């Protein structure tokens, strides 16, 4: 339980567990211990931290800690991603977010193929482990890359040079698939390589392989990326439809069991949820079962199928 | 401007009705319906309201989809002009009954069963939907599934299955339940085993339902023994006792008789000292809890027919009588007198007649109990807050001190704020009400003593099935403390209504409100009469014909069948009858308590009723599907 | 071991609509599932109308005892009113005196965004069609031959009719070795009248050169009536959009069209007795 309030980073790590929460609900609908008889209260809470965050809407057409900040690259475009996520659910003025995303377009495009954000991160509370700035260009990289899919279906038409710019970055970054070491963002990289289809053979061999054990995506520090890592490969492996790797995934996510929230739950959380949800939807507790059974008896000129 | 109310159902079903009722205390009001994230629109209505017409909008709409495949809401906003309010509310999927007929009881290998299903709605009105029907052998493994539509049907579907001649025997069932939700499930048993019919039946009935543990004459019991087509019969018999304890059986070998049976009588005569030397229990005491059982059985002189009839659940007790507190209201009324409605009843559960209640407490207070065995007593309040138990005993006369039942029960206050402290209670004879009487409901009232002559008017509702079957408004003038409704009693409010009403004062924002549960005469709405059209000169002669008159309302369908009075010897249980349809009805409604929570949300929130107002002043919300235990 | 009979393609990613098994000889039939059906001597039909929102695939049929008989010569199976594409048609068969069961599955996919052009065009459309048999030409004028080995039919001299599992066929012209495919287009159900027609592109290096259609229709009597689709106007270079128009007597389900292009086509190619009225 994070109450929503505060500036525009504090509203987004109070409604992304919104989010979440209406997620998980809508699989189980336990809104009841969401405030012990808060719910509406909860409700309207999120609706008034939305408009809060509408009302610190930029000229330039986007959302910022505050209506002077400069805008950037990542915390608009995850405003538009969650917003593409709710345009049917809440008021969205989908003209404003395609707006927002053709000026992301037409604006932060660097010649050299690799996206980079303005304001630089200072609090290490939302980003995670990731403070160091080594080999945060290919994880942006693929952050614009998402975003360019997510508004793929959502602004098909008014930017007609995607594809070009899509086939760009993957032949640029098809052979800088073998320049990294973190296992975290090699796995979220991958499941966004995968989206399209762009990750098998040897690519899956070293993307497996760079986990320790085989297993567990862990790096130095951060245990919060236990209960993440391997989360993302399992939506990674949702794009793939393999389940081979998915219930090991499972198996080192309940290994921690730790609780989350504020921390470093500004990506991770989502992901892990959104992941359970299409894992739970397409999986049920049980499997497939389909079988064809043909008898044929020496005395009748028929088979029994 | 002050204030707007809402009044809803707490349950809506869904492919339906329903109701809001809209109290603004010339204005366009606007209704609409929202899913929960946002499914477009679902419904919404228009309305206005009219000075002349007391401001009510008793705005209804249909419910409609197939999208709703755990349990979910929805949203209901209305916006008044001007200012919105709005309320969230569950959805359910229970949306019919499903009844199931079969021709026999038992039946033989080789035979064939031939069965019928109805279909109903809650008003129980035919409809027409898809269904699902299972066999289900003893172990509990499906042995044949169909799936089934009665459209164009009016709501019969007859059907049919074979036995094989390589079967199994014992229990068999069938289980039938809607396509839409299969979460619920009706049911029915059949038995399968090879048998001859039968060609007289047995009678064993004992003279007192109860035993009295202190009686020297033990217990007595007669056997009567009858044709089929209605002559005497002659033979002997042998009879045997048994005691039952929870689940287990004891017999006892050294009571076992043989009578001659002489025109269907026989007498059997159970001692004390046999049943204690039965048992290791010198104690008469420790028996209590125990019941009896008597088992017969009847042979002919020709040595050509073998019957066998059985008793079973003759309790054993010490006082002839039982109390019961199922329908009275737990919180009292601070100031005002408080109504107890007891309950008396045979210990075999056979409601009592005409035996008199009091309270060792008081004097003379005391009544009779109608053909239900229901008694209205009412008592005076301190009136300090401080809980008060009150206790109840039988007097009746006749009857040893030492054989009275009695018991106990406890109340809890009623929190108001400001000390208005103002209810409800209808002060008539609680009788047998019938459908076409009249009923008079009497406002037993009592304001603030101080400036009771600013309140006009009140509101009152009645509740029924879990819909709201009407809503009222009752003027006064200022200084009256008794008004009178005349209610006409029709044909739609069997089984039992529940009546609420409420008021509001001018503080800080005051509102006060109270409930009542009444009960009407069950029978079913219609008629339907079969009798014998011929002239009734004799008893007829095989193969002969005769003529069957039927008299039913215009337009309607009537479904017949035979079946021989000697299958029912062998097996006499699951019947079709109407105090069984009611019962069902009954068993499914809302609210379960009797009423009078403990304030205003307790009471509209313990009636399935929703209360909602502009001021912010709303009520509780639940979220399960049945009421606690 | 038993004969097949065939209407349409299967995909390994398709849910039966049902499955059954019939005797073929009993009268009348045993109702399942709540259908129609009727059984004389000489033929077998069959009623069906599903109700979940869906568009049919595939049907198979299979048939014991084995009897000496191919069956790819004739037509045996076709459904009177539907189709392909359609929820329901009214399948008949004709019987012999040998034959005593039957076993019947229908397969079908969701209504909304169900198409059939993946399976059709197959995987190299430059050298197999959609019947499976490779093309092959003369030597000598470079132009393809005519397939001997299905069930053919004419209405009058110098015209030709395929038909094979359900499935007919129509060549508008004569195929050289160096042509190219450019794309395919797709006809659905909502948009067939008893008239119609469809634009073409003839920009440039777009020339038209080989018109092939695959349809599916309906048969009142084992006769078929081939409907007529000529070629509006004439389609030279100037004019650049050029159209196609249909002539139809019975109603179609589905068609498709495999356009080919060749810039050296200078839009008039026959036979040298094929010429003359
Ligand atoms: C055994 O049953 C089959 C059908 O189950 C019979 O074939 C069908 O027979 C009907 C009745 O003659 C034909 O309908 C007729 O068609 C003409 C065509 O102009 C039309 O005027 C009418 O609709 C007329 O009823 C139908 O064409 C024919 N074939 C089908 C349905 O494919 C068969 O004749 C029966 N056997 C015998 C010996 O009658
Ligand atoms: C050919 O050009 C003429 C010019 O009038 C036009 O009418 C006709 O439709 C064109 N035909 C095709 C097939 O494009």
């Amino acid at each position: 339980i994070v109450t929503p309030s505060g500036c525009g980073e504090q509203n987004m790590i109070g409604m992304t567990p919104t989010v979440i929460a209406v997620h998980y609900l809508d699989e189980t609908e336990q809104w009841e211990k969401f405030g012990l008889e808060k719910r509406q209260g909860a409700l309207e809470l999120i609706k008034k931290g939305y408009t809060q965050q509408l009302a610190f809407r930029q000229p330039s057409s986007a959302f910022a800690a505050f209506v002077k900040r400069a805008p950037s690259t990542w915390l608009t475009a995850y405003v538009v991603k969650v917003f593409s996520l709710a345009v049917n659910l809440i008021a969205i003025d989908s003209q404003v977010l395609c707006g927002a995303v053709k000026w992301l377009i037409l604006e932060k495009q660097k010649p050299d193929g690799v996206f980079q954000e303005d304001a630089p991160v200072i609090h290490q509370e939302m980003i995670g482990g990731l403070r160091n700035n080594n080999e945060k260009d290919m994880a942006l990289t693929a952050f614009v890359l998402i975003s360019l899919q997510e508004a793929k279906d959502i602004c098909e038409e008014q930017v007609n040079s995607l594809p070009g710019s899509i086939t760009k970055a993957g032949d640029f970054l098809e052979a800088n698939y073998m320049n990294l070491q973190r296992s975290y963002t090699v796995a979220i990289a991958g499941y966004a390589l995968a989206q399209m289809g762009r990750l098998k053979g040897p690519l899956l061999n070293k993307f497996l392989t760079t986990a320790k054990d085989k297993n567990r995506w862990e790096d130095p520090g951060k245990q919060l990326y236990n209960v993440e890592a391997t989360s993302y490969a399992l939506l990674a492996l949702l794009q793939l439809k393999d389940f081979d790797f998915v219930p090991p995934v499972v198996r080192w996510l309940n290994e921690q069991r730790y609780y989350g929230g504020g921390y470093g739950s500004t990506q991770a959380t989502f992901m892990v949820f959104q992941a359970l949800a299409q894992y739970q939807k397409d999986a049920p507790d049980h499997q497939e079962l389909n079988l064809d059974v043909s008898l044929q008896l020496p005395s009748r000129s028929s088979k029994i199928t | 401007s002050p204030m707007y109310s809402i009044i809803t159902p707490n349950i809506l079903r869904l492919e339906s009705e329903e109701t809001m009722v809209l109290e603004a205390h010339d204005v366009p009001v606007t209704v609409t319906v929202h899913d929960f994230g946002k499914k477009l629109v679902l419904s919404s209505e228009k309305t206005v309201l009219t000075p002349a017409t007391n401001h009510m909008g008793n705005v209804t709409f249909t419910i409609p989809n197939r999208e709703f495949k755990r349990n979910k809401f929805v949203t209901v906003q209305a916006t008044f002009g001007t200012q919105v309010v709005e309320k969230v509310v569950l959805v359910s999927l229970q949306s019919g009954y499903l009844f199931i007929q079969t021709d026999k009881t038992i039946y033989t290998p080789g035979s064939t069963v031939l069965y019928r299903i109805f279909t109903v709605n809650h008003k129980l009105l035919p409809v027409g939907r898809t269904v699902m029907v299972n066999i289900e052998n003893p172990e509990g493994i499906p042995v044949k599934q169909d799936s089934l539509s009665s459209q164009n049907q009016l709501g019969v579907l007859p059907l049919s299955w074979d036995i094989p001649e390589l079967v199994n025997m014992g229990q068999w069932k069938i289980r039938a339940y809607y396509e839409n939700s299969p979460q619920q499930v009706f049911s029915t048993e059949f038995e399968v085993k090879e048998y001859v019919l039968p060609s007289f039946e047995v009678i064993v009935e004992p003279t007192e339902k109860f035993y009295y543990i202190y009686n020297e004459k033990g217990l007595e019991v007669t056997i009567t023994a009858r044709f089929l087509y209605g002559k005497k019969v002659e033979g002997t018999a042998f009879v045997i006792f048994g005691i039952q304890d929870g689940e287990q059986r004891i017999s006892l070998p050294e009571s076992l008789k043989r009578i001659p049976i002489e025109d269907g009588s026989g007498e059997v005569v159970l001692s004390r000292k046999v049943l204690l030397d039965g048992v290791q229990n010198p104690r008469a005491e420790d028996l209590v809890g125990k019941s009896l059982y008597v088992s017969a059985t009847v042979i002919l002189h020709s040595g050509s027919d073998m019957v066998q009839a059985e008793r079973s659940g003759i309790p054993i007790v010490t006082s002839p009588y039982q109390i019961h507190f199922t329908k009275t209201p737990k919180y009292f009324k601070p100031g005002m007198p408080f109504d107890l409605m007891v309950f008396v009843t045979n210990p075999d559960g056979s409601p009592a007649y005409r035996v008199p209640v009091a309270v060792q407490g008081e004097d003379t207070v005391q009544s009779l109990t109608q053909g239900d065995g229901v008694a209205k007593l009412s008592i005076n309040t301190h009136p300090s807050q401080k809980p008060l138990s009150i206790t109840v005993r039988t007097k009746k006369q006749e009857l040893s001190e030492a054989e009275q039942a009695t018991r106990t029960m406890q109340a809890l206050p009623y929190s108001t704020v400001g000390n208005s402290n103002n209810y409800l209670h209808l002060s008539v004879l609680r009788t047998e009400l019938r459908p076409g009487e009249t009923l008079n409901v009497n406002f037993l009232l009592r304001m603030d003593r101080a400036h009771e002559a600013k309140i006009r008017y009140y509101t009152y509702l009645i509740m029924n099935k879990g819909r709201l079957l009407k809503a009222g408004r009752q003027v006064r003038e200022p200084g009256q403390d008794l008004v009178v409704l005349p209610l006409s009693i029709t044909t739609d409010f069997i089984p039992s209504f529940r009546l609420v009403a409420y008021y509001t004062l001018i503080g800080q924002r005051e509102v006060v409100a109270d409930s009542v549960w009444v009960d009407v005469k069950d029978s079913c709405v219609g008629s339907l009469v079969v009798k014998s059209g011929q002239s009734e000169d004799r008893q007829p002669v095989p193969g002969q014909q005769m003529t069957l008159k039927i008299e039913g309302d215009h337009g309607a369908r009537v479904v017949l069948v035979a079946v021989d009075k000697g299958v029912f010897v062998l097996n006499k249980k699951n019947k079709l009858t109407q105090s069984k349809i009611w019962d069902v009805v009954e068993k499914a409604d809302i609210g379960c308590t009797p009423g009078s929570g403990k304030d205003y949300a307790g009471v509209f929130s313990d009636a399935g009723l929703t209360f909602t107002s502009s001021s912010g002043q709303q009520t509780a919300q639940r979220a399960e599907l049945q009421c606690p235990q | 071991d038993g004969d097949e009979y065939f209407i349409g393609k299967y995909k390994e990613k398709d849910e039966t609509l049902f499955f059954a098994s019939y005797g073929l000889k009993r009268d009348p039939c045993q109702i399942v599932l709540g259908y129609k059906c009727s059984n004389n001597q000489t033929h077998f039909v069959l009623n069906f109308k599903t109700n979940k929102k869906s568009c049919i695939s595939a049907i198979k049929l299979t048939s014991y005892p084995k009897i000496n008989q191919n069956s790819d010569l004739t037509r045996n199976l076709y459904c009177q009113t539907g189709g392909i594409g359609t929820d329901n048609c009214k399948l008949v068969f004709k019987k012999r005196k040998r034959q005593i069961a039957a076993n019947i599955e229908i397969y079908g996919i969701p209504a909304k965004k169900c198409s059939f052009k993946d399976r059709y065009i197959g995987a190299d459309p430059l050298h197999v069609d959609s019947y499976g048999l490779s093309y092959q030409f003369d030597q000598e004028h470079g132009w393809n031959l005519e397939r001997n080995n299905i069930f053919k039919d004419t209405r009058f001299s110098t015209e030709v009719f395929y038909h094979k599992n359900g499935l007919f066929n129509t060549q508008i012209t004569y195929l050289a070795e160096e042509d190219s495919f450019s794309e395919a287009r797709e006809i659905t159900a909502k948009d067939i009248k008893k008239k119609f027609s469809i634009i073409l592109p003839n920009e440039e290096y777009k020339r038209i050169s080989f018109l092939d259609v695959y349809w599916f229709q309906e048969t009142m009597r084992k006769k078929p009536k081939y409907p007529y689709i000529h070629y509006n106007g004439e389609c030279s270079n100037e004019n650049k959009t050029c159209e196609l128009v249909f002539d139809t007597d019975e109603l179609m389900t589905y068609a498709l069209v495999k356009v080919f292009t060749n810039p050296e086509s200078d839009g008039s190619r026959l036979k040298e007795e094929d010429l003359g009225r």
